[PDB]
């Protein structure tokens, strides 16, 4: 089992990983809310329910510059994450300039954009 | 790793190495008899003296001696590769028939001696390589058309539609149209050679009436002509656009079955009213059969007028729409979290062809 899996949804919180030569590699924090333009991003908010369970909402992020590897494998990604959480999240695609209300509200001080990013796996 | 990729269709096989931008070894799926023994372009180049047996119909193996052959062919003739020191990703058509995944697994790990194999549904890898978990891919190939209905990375299998009208259809219309004329394509070779002309001179007309109208008063403008292998040359001109034309229309060929954009639609009524937004949102287009000019246009239009009112309508058209499943698998076999994902020989030999059920 990949073990960023086993770090995925353990308790209330926001996690991001972003997609690295056809791997999920986890952003260190201090970087949450600053996306390469250039990559693509799986992003995973965990919620407690009003009743001991956990809600589940991925977001799968694509740079407009990012190559077919990187937003395929985010994707991908995004599934099989969602398969390891039993199904019980709802997944969201989200589009640079055109993100959902729900995925802008996780950044406080608002989505910041920068150019460039990782290669692409081809 | 590394993986190799193997994307079986009813006319064209496509196949490559894991993390490659697109396959490097593209061929017929055709045997040729004068068993078999004549596997790939040298079954069309010396199709004079065999005749040609095609493994796979409708996207569904039907013979699977001659399927195998194909498989013998790809690994050694075309990657050039020993399959038993690779794990192999094959591809299989929607709704495919367990007796078929177990035979093709069967045969994968007791005559190829396979370390670890793997079989997704071709729409989906399409679905993927455009980056999306939802949505309906319009995958049109040679043999067959499927519209499939996909949310959350998974089939909605009561909501699939298949129609058995394809390219190789809309090449026997074209020839049966150059009938009309005069001409009279009907050799193996001949038949080739219609399909090029509709592949390189063939679009959509955006307004059917209209184009058909222009043609035949301004016909300098839609004519063109193509040079036969012997050097004649013959004119083109309604034939570009009445041809695929059958896509949207099927009764022009003689088929009851409703048009790409009306099964398209009934497709999405058959999935739950809540996903219906997000489905007319994400069409994506897929095979061969989707590369006709203006198709995505005409399709947007034809969408438009059947959804509810102000309904937000996006076709995809991805411009390798050609190898979109491959890329798909490509991709999908080069991820670090599909390492587990493979069928491995430990787990054939204890539990048989019935592993690829999960
Ligand atoms: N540029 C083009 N324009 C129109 N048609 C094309 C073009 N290129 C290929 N085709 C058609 O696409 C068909 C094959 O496409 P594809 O390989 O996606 O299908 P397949 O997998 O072989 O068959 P199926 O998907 O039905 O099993 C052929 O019939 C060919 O005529
Ligand atoms: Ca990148
Ligand atoms: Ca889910
Ligand atoms: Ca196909
Ligand atoms: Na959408």
């Amino acid at each position: 089992e990949h073990p960023e899996f086993l770090k995925a949804g353990k308790e209330p919180g926001l996690q991001i990983w972003r997609v690295e030569k056809f791997d999920l590699v986890p952003v260190p924090p201090n970087l949450y809310g600053d996306f390469f333009t250039g990559d693509a991003y799986v992003i995973l908010k965990t919620v407690q329910l009003r009743n001991g369970n956990l809600q589940y909402d991925l977001h799968y992020w694509l740079g407009n510059e990012c190559s077919q590897d990187e937003s395929g494998a985010a994707a991908i990604f995004t599934v099989q994450l969602d398969d390891y959480l039993n199904g019980r999240a709802v997944q969201h695609r989200e589009v640079q300039g055109f993100e959902s209300s729900t995925f802008s509200g996780y950044f406080k001080s608002g989505l910041k954009y920068k150019k460039g990013g990782v290669a692409s796996g081809f | 790793s590394i993986a190799l990729v193997v994307d079986n269709g009813s006319g064209m096989v496509k196949s490559g190495l894991a993390g490659d931008d697109a396959p490097k070894c593209v061929f017929p799926s055709i045997i040729g008899i004068p068993k078999e023994c004549y596997v790939g372009d040298e079954a069309q180049n010396k199709r004079g003296i065999l005749t040609l047996k095609y493994p796979i119909e409708h996207g569904i193996v039907t013979n699977w001696d001659d399927m195998e052959k194909i498989w013998r062919h790809t690994f050694f003739n075309e990657l050039r590769v020993s399959p038993e020191e690779h794990p192999v990703l094959l591809t299989e058509a929607p709704l495919n028939p367990k007796t078929n995944r177990e035979k093709m697994t069967q045969i994968m790990f007791e005559s190829f001696d396979v370390p670890a194999m793997y079989v997704s549904i071709q729409a989906i890898l399409s679905l993927y390589a455009s980056g999306r978990t939802t949505g309906i891919v319009l995958d049109s190939g040679d043999g067959v058309t499927h519209t499939v209905p996909i949310y959350e990375g998974y089939v909605l299998p009561h909501a699939i539609n298949r129609t058995d009208m394809a390219g190789r259809d809309l090449t026997y219309y074209m020839m049966k149209l150059f009938t009309e004329r005069g001409y009279t394509f009907t050799t193996t070779a001949e038949r080739e050679i219609v399909r090029d002309i509709k592949e390189k001179l063939c679009y959509i007309a955006l307004d059917y009436d209209e184009e058909l109208k222009k043609s035949e008063e301004r016909t300098e403008e839609v004519e063109e002509m193509y040079e036969l292998p012997d050097g004649n040359l013959i004119t083109v001109g309604s034939e570009r656009f009445r041809c695929p034309e059958a896509l949207f229309n099927p009764s022009l060929i003689g088929r009851e079955c409703p048009g790409l954009h009306i099964t398209a639609y009934q497709s999405i009524m058959k999935c739950d009213i809540d996903i219906r937004k997000e489905l007319y949102n994400n069409i994506v287009l897929s095979g061969g059969t989707t590369m006709y000019n203006y198709i995505g246009e005409r399709l947007t239009n034809e969408m438009t007028s059947l959804a509810p009112p102000s309904m937000k309508i996006k076709v995809i058209a991805p411009p390798e729409r050609k190898y979109s499943v491959w890329i798909g698998g490509s991709i999908l076999s080069s991820l670090s979290t599909f390492q587990k994902m493979w069928i491995t020989k430990e787990e054939y030999d204890e539990s048989g062809p019935s592993i690829v059920h999960r």
